[PDB]
RNA sequence: CGAAGGUGUGCUGUGAGGCAUGCUGGAGGUAUCAGAAGUGCGAAUGCUGACAUAAGUAACGAUAAAGCGGGUGAAAAGCCCGCUCGCCGGAAGACCAAGGGUUCCUGUCCAACGUUAAUCGGGGCAGGGUGAGUCGACCCCUAAGGCGAGGCCGAAAGGCGUAGUCGAUGGGAAACAGGUUAAUAUUCCUGUACUUGGUGUUACUGCGAAGGGGGGACGGAGAAGGCUAUGUUGGCCGGGCG
RNA sequence: UAAGGUGAUAUGAACCGUUAUAACCGGCGAUUUCCGAAUGGGGAAACCCAGUGUGUUUCGACACACUAUCAUUAACUGAAUCCAUAGGUUAAUGAGGCGAACCGGGGGAACUGAAACAUCUAAGUACCCCGAGGAAAAGAAAUCAACCGAGAUUCCCCCAGUAGCGGCGAGCGAACGGGGAGCAGCCCAGAGCCUGAAUCAGUGUGUGUGUUAGUGGAAGCGUCUGGAAAGGCGCGCGAUACAGGGUGACAGCCCCGUACACAAAAAUGCACAUGCUGUGAGCUCGAUGAGUAGGGCGGGACACGUGGUAUCCUGUCUGAAUAUGGGGGGACCAUCCUCCAAGGCUAAAUACUCCUGACUGACCGAUAGUGAACCAGUACCGUGAGGGAAAGGCGAAAAGAAC
């Protein structure tokens, strides 16, 4: 069974990163809600 | 060190006694690494006598 | 100018270990923690002025922190750059 | 977007009404058209997207003062 | 705007140590002072190899509330409260009961 | 000279209840008459925590397989060493990319973790370890595609797209053999090299681009030849004669 | 202000102090790495790559500063194409991003109710987007009224679940008028007499009262139980202070506070008087908002669902008179009454609470109260949007158990 989660790092910043979210405008809602709920992890950057 | 009496120096003596400072600075903090300096007090003072020439390195070179 | 006060800031300590006497001995190579700016040709400017001595070559490491555990809490140590820096036969 | 430049008007909203009252949301269209005008202040041609109701303003009131107050709103002509 | 000061005199008004009387030690900023050979503690000091290791029992001075000590009147014999006058433009203490600077 | 709460006992009321007092507990409680309710639980395949039962039961995760001696230790079927036996061997070996992130190495510890024990460990803890002009990224260039000044279009948000600008999974300069650490090596060391730019004199001299031309620069299948990697044999060399 | 300190877990080490530049608290300053509107280009956020100019070069390089885009204005150029625009460069000013609710506008549901359901309701609600302010919107009659009159807007209580609207069902629901809170009016469409005219917008000068650190601040002893007195008993005192909190058990007199009386070098907030800069004031004469009012068709809003439907806004096609005139008074006509659209600005009464301080509670007390009293938006779960815990208590004092 290969399973649903195959990682790469590349797909991944480039799918949810910080300037994907930056980029439109529903990215931007996104960080918004993040900061105001508090979270630590804003986006899965590192 | 006494603010005012670096209050009463001029530029190039305040720029002589930085250079010295952060030279003092080097040499203690290596002894400190190497094993030395059961004194460690002075480390942080120099620290803070290099911050207050700097104060007055922007302060009396003008505002 | 401002270039011997970063010259002071590069440098912070020689490291001790098996691996830097090993270093000395059979290499004539001092090794010691910079800063993390650091970059090879004012390490070997710095080591010049400041510790007197000719310098051949100069090679760089990063060394990455470990995930300590104190108590309960999760910390990394502090992300340092190590130098091997070759004195002249 | 559908705006008379010198009417202002828009594509306003509203109802598709039946015979057995079904109201669907429809939306009513400016006439625009684009014109060009011989305007001989500057004695050449300006092409603008107006409304028909916005043909007969111009000729009504001449084009060198209706361009004045598009001027005057900060518009593109 | 410290009325029980380090080298002060004090009596206790309160404890098993009360009534009896010495001068304070020091002064920690929980809101207690240390008076010595007045509040005895007989702690079990355990040795850690990694000093000269005197060991034991050791009694030593615990810290007492600095609202059960007042300042000794030293005429009288009593315990007396102090407050603050202006007897010169430095600020300084005096007994009550009679108006006396320390 | 002991409150609430807890836990017994004795009385008492038609009942919900109440009063007394023993032990625990160690600082609160509250008459009477009024007032206000988050006011009374056994059930909702209720919700949360604790604890049972099955039950010391099934199971202990490839039917590649172990046996002995010595050591260590409080303790050895499992750890270390050694000798035999077995298993893989177009892998169950050796290098990487991705993905992990310190799991690598040394000393120390055995509470928890390890489906058993553990002196062992990918476990806890302290220290150490990653060395590059040539490897890779970064860098120069581009594909699919993305973003896109102006522009065109769209109630607003926004959509599409030009010039541009990113975008490798592709194209572009250059290093090998031997040794060394407990842990790195085409990185360190020894030997022998190579590439690209700047700078400075020297020799001649028309150079110069964002433009032109070439080159880079390209399919599938098939077949043959020349080689080499590599292996076998013989010679040679060192030991043996059981 | 200060005799004690170097933040906490959190000891230790080395120090700094005590009559004043230790530490702490406040006003103003300085420095402020990198990412982020991110602003030099790019990018997989916290990274890579530059260009230009100046000064410092021991010649291997440094150190600063500038370089986004858009809008407006201004200056140089500048095609097709004489002219000229388009376009290009440069400078100056301004904007951009974030933020809890309130506010205005552009769009806009469905579940549901009607005991089904399509008109209707829910509902102009949820939500999306744009914009601004400490409030915003409106706002100075082409308004109501009734042959009497009132005089801008907004908000609250009545009128009144009333007139009405409505598959006349479900439901929706005014106004006139009355009582209050708060009250404020103006200006251009244009000239002549005139220019510090009644005032408003901004700078300094001064005063008051604030805010940002603070200071002083009354009066209790013996005795019994008890580990400990603040408790019991007795005998006193203060109180413009018996709010509160700690103190080894319940303290007005032990402490910090409280009532009270005071305090600011420097920075601001509000009132003033004052002085500059812009600006008009006040009399006379005129003018008085045209593709507009109205109409036809299609929609929407008014409580009002096209009905006999007045009024308002509009997509579309038309289209006046212009104060000897025009609008309205709920189909419409005539007479009366009342106002003057097609241009604007305006305080207060009103709504809200991310945040700050103080005070309060017939609010909760650790399965409660915020999800979160404890390193909680954490661990953990999910590709992501997102979801999301459990976990308080020794003692008075660690005196935290030497041997």
């Amino acid at each position: 069974m290969k399973r649903t989660f195959q990682p790469s790092v590349l797909k991944r910043n480039r799918s949810h990163g910080f300037r994907a979210r930056m980029a439109t405008k529903n990215g931007r809602q996104v960080l918004a809600r993040r900061r105001a709920k508090g979270r630590a992890r804003l986006t899965v950057s590192k | 060190m006494k603010a005012k009496e670096l209050r009463e120096k001029s530029v190039e003596e305040l720029n002589t006694e930085l250079l010295n400072l952060l030279r003092e600075q080097f040499n203690l903090r290596m002894q400190a690494a190497s094993g030395q300096l059961q004194q460690s007090h002075l480390l942080k003072q120099v620290r803070r006598d290099v911050a207050r020439v700097k104060t007055l390195l922007n302060e009396k070179a003008g505002a | 100018m401002i270039r011997e006060e970063r010259l002071l800031k590069v440098l912070r300590a020689p490291h001790v270990s098996e691996k830097a006497s090993t270093a000395m001995e059979k290499s004539n190579t001092i090794v010691l923690k910079v800063a993390k700016d650091a970059t090879k040709a004012e390490i070997k400017a710095a080591v010049q002025k400041l510790f007197e001595v000719e310098v051949e070559v100069v090679n760089t490491l990063v060394v990455k922190g470990k995930v300590k555990r104190h108590g309960q809490r999760i910390g990394r140590r502090s992300d340092w750059k190590k130098a091997y820096v070759t004195l002249k036969e | 977007s559908r705006v008379c430049q010198v009417t202002g008007k828009r594509p306003v909203t509203g109802n598709n009404r039946s015979h057995a009252l079904n109201a669907t949301k429809r939306r009513f269209l400016p006439n625009l058209h684009s014109h060009r005008f011989w305007v001989e202040s500057e004695k050449r041609f300006v092409t603008l997207r107006v409304s028909a109701k916005g043909m007969r303003v111009i000729d009504k009131k001449g084009i060198d003062t209706v361009l004045a107050e598009l001027r005057a709103r900060g518009e593109k002509y | 705007a410290a009325k029980i000061r380090r080298d002060d005199e004090v009596i206790v008004l309160t404890g098993k140590d009360k009534g009896k009387r010495g001068k304070v030690k020091n002064v920690l900023s929980s809101g207690k002072v240390i008076v010595e050979g007045i509040n005895l503690v007989k702690k079990h000091q355990k040795p850690v190899p990694a000093l000269n290791q005197p060991g034991g029992i050791v009694e030593k001075e615990a810290a007492i509330q600095v609202s059960n000590v007042a300042i000794f009147n030293a005429a009288t014999g009593k315990a007396d409260r102090v407050g603050f006058r202006f007897e010169d433009g430095k600020k300084v203490r005096f007994f009550k009961s009679n108006s006396e600077t320390i």
